[PDB]
């Protein structure tokens, strides 16, 4: 399924991404 | 063949086996080689890597494993195999040894709050969820 | 070689011909005109051969592998320079090529290190340690001049005591050794690796390898006290009990 | 979010983290 | 000097390969040393001036230097400096070059 193809790395942007996370 | 005094048969009596020098003892004792896995990668200075899957492995017992699994779970490899690397010389055996040394004492010694918090932030959560 | 199209053209070369090469011959200043007018011996100086040099030795089959390593063929292989006159007292052995040196032999080194001796027993071979006396080691090395002189083979000489430790210790693996205990050495070492110890009675050559000399006895092939036929290809042994005694005294 | 992925986006669920003697005694200290 | 034994396989261990076989037919050949090594030696001269000499140098001098010209211009980033001496078929090279070259002789089959 060409679908299936995913990036080896994803591009988050969210200033509190990290910050949420911890 | 010549002998004389100081001979070996005469200067041992109790080993006077012709091949008490050439014998081999029986067994004894200590991981199982076979169960490792170990690759060379050379980086010069030959990188060993010794890696096993930890739980599967029956050798070391349930409790080590467990108590290993915890101490090391970083170590732990996406596969589940306990990878531990050091090159820490020019040697591969010595590197390879380094790594044996780490693993007797990794045997040896083997021998929640983020929870609440995920509740607590959970419980803001709904109280926050609250514009309806 | 075009030159040599050149050189059947030219005529033939005389005496006289004969010029210096440019810049072989330097000027000088004579006085004729006015251009020129007006105005530790008690450590013993261990001698090392690396493993890559014994694989080299090994790989360019400069020593016969078959041939258990001896310090004389070494010397006859031109493998390493020992000068008496330097007052040389001992041979070592050298770590390098640890990882490039991959064979199994049986070797006698006056001096081993301990790393070394794993390596080359994980492949299989057999190394241990002899002690030459550096006048005896000089004999060892040259034997056809003390044949000349007519002089006997004598007795090896012993260790003194400030050495005894060493070739008596088991893990070095010296003649001086308790050979019981090399049985659960040889384990240690191969724990201490961890390699599978491969037995030296499983080898078809065993006995070839594992052959040794008497402490008295300087050669392999020679045993102490001994004459040699130089003039007639012969070994001559003594035949007078005293001679026996002497040997044994 | 692997009900999302797989039952009708058809695809694999998509997984990061952020990621944080003579010869020889020249090579070791000994020399 | 007792030649070299056959090896079942090559490289040898230790990392001697006996020159390939069959030889190149470039009007330059290069013969190996008493010892079967290959004829390159580093030298440094007056303290300061890294070399590499080419001793047994066999053919057409010439082409040998501009192969190795060429060859060593791009790793060096110009023209290398070199003196020739034709007399004693030797070719002097600044600086130390030996592994590249000496990998470069074996691309050859020298």
């Amino acid at each position: 399924k060409e679908n299936e193809a995913v990036a080896p790395e994803f591009t988050n942007r969210n200033p509190r991404n990290l910050e949420l996370l911890g | 063949t010549f002998q004389s005094i100081y001979s070996l048969d005469k200067l041992y009596p109790e080993s006077k086996g012709a091949d008490t020098a050439w014998k081999v003892p029986e067994h004894a004792k200590y991981i199982p080689l076979d169960r490792l896995s170990i690759s060379y990668c050379r980086s010069v200075n030959s990188k060993a890597e010794v890696r096993f899957h930890l739980a599967s492995a029956d050798w070391i017992e349930e409790p080590v494993r467990q108590k290993i699994a915890l101490t090391h779970k970083n170590k732990i490899n996406k596969a589940g195999e306990l990878v531990l690397t050091s090159e820490s010389s020019r040697y591969q055996f010595r590197n390879l040894a380094e790594c044996l040394q780490k693993i007797r004492d990794m045997i040896a010694e083997a021998s929640d709050a983020r929870l609440q918090r995920l509740r607590i932030e959970k419980m803001n959560r709904e109280r926050l969820r609250q514009k309806r | 070689g075009t030159s040599l199209d050149l050189l059947r053209s030219l005529p033939r070369v005389s005496l006289a011909n004969l010029k210096p090469s440019p810049n072989s011959r330097k000027r000088e200043r004579r006085p004729r005109d006015r251009r020129r007018g007006r105005k530790h011996s008690f450590r013993h100086q261990y001698q090392p051969l690396s493993l890559r040099r014994l694989q080299y030795l090994i790989d360019l089959g400069r020593v016969d592998p078959t041939q258990p390593i001896d310090l004389t063929q070494l010397v006859n292989g031109r493998g390493v320079t020992i000068q008496p006159l330097k007052r040389d007292y001992g041979v070592q052995l050298v770590e390098e090529g640890a990882d490039t040196f991959q064979a199994k032999i049986n070797i006698e080194v006056q001096l081993a290190s301990e790393l070394a001796i794993a390596a080359i027993e994980k492949n299989g071979g057999v190394v241990t340690t002899a002690f030459y006396d550096p006048r005896s080691l000089e004999i060892l090395c040259k034997p056809i001049p003390f044949f000349l002189r007519g002089q006997p083979i004598p007795k090896r000489m012993l260790p003194p005591e400030s050495l005894v430790p060493y070739y008596t210790d088991a893990k070095n693996r010296g003649y001086l050794a308790d050979p019981a205990k090399f049985p659960e050495a040889r384990l240690e070492l191969a724990m201490k690796f961890g390699y599978v110890l491969p037995d030296i009675t499983k080898d078809e050559l065993f006995r070839m390898l594992s052959a040794r000399k008497d402490p008295r006895q300087i050669f392999f092939g020679l045993a102490p006290g001994w004459v040699v036929n130089m003039a007639d290809k012969k070994i001559l042994k003594p035949t007078d009990e005293n001679l026996l005694k002497y040997y044994s005294s | 979010v692997t009900h999302t992925f797989h039952q009708l986006l058809d695809m694999r669920e998509p997984v990061f983290e952020f990621v944080r003697l003579r010869y020889l005694d020249r090579y070791r200290d000994s020399h | 000097i007792p030649e070299p034994p056959k090896h079942k396989h090559y490289p040898t261990p230790s990392g001697w390969q006996p020159p390939r076989d069959p030889l190149p037919s470039l009007p330059y050949f290069v013969r190996r040393s008493r010892m079967h090594n290959i004829p390159v030696y580093k030298e440094i001269t007056h303290g300061n001036r890294q070399m590499t000499l080419i001793r047994k140098v066999e053919g057409d001098i010439w082409a040998l230097q501009k192969d190795v010209e060429e060859f060593l211009s791009p790793l060096l980033g110009k023209t290398p400096i070199t003196q020739v001496n034709e007399v004693t078929g030797t070719l002097r090279i600044k600086g130390y070059f030996d592994e590249q070259l000496k990998a470069w002789l074996l691309e050859k089959g020298f």
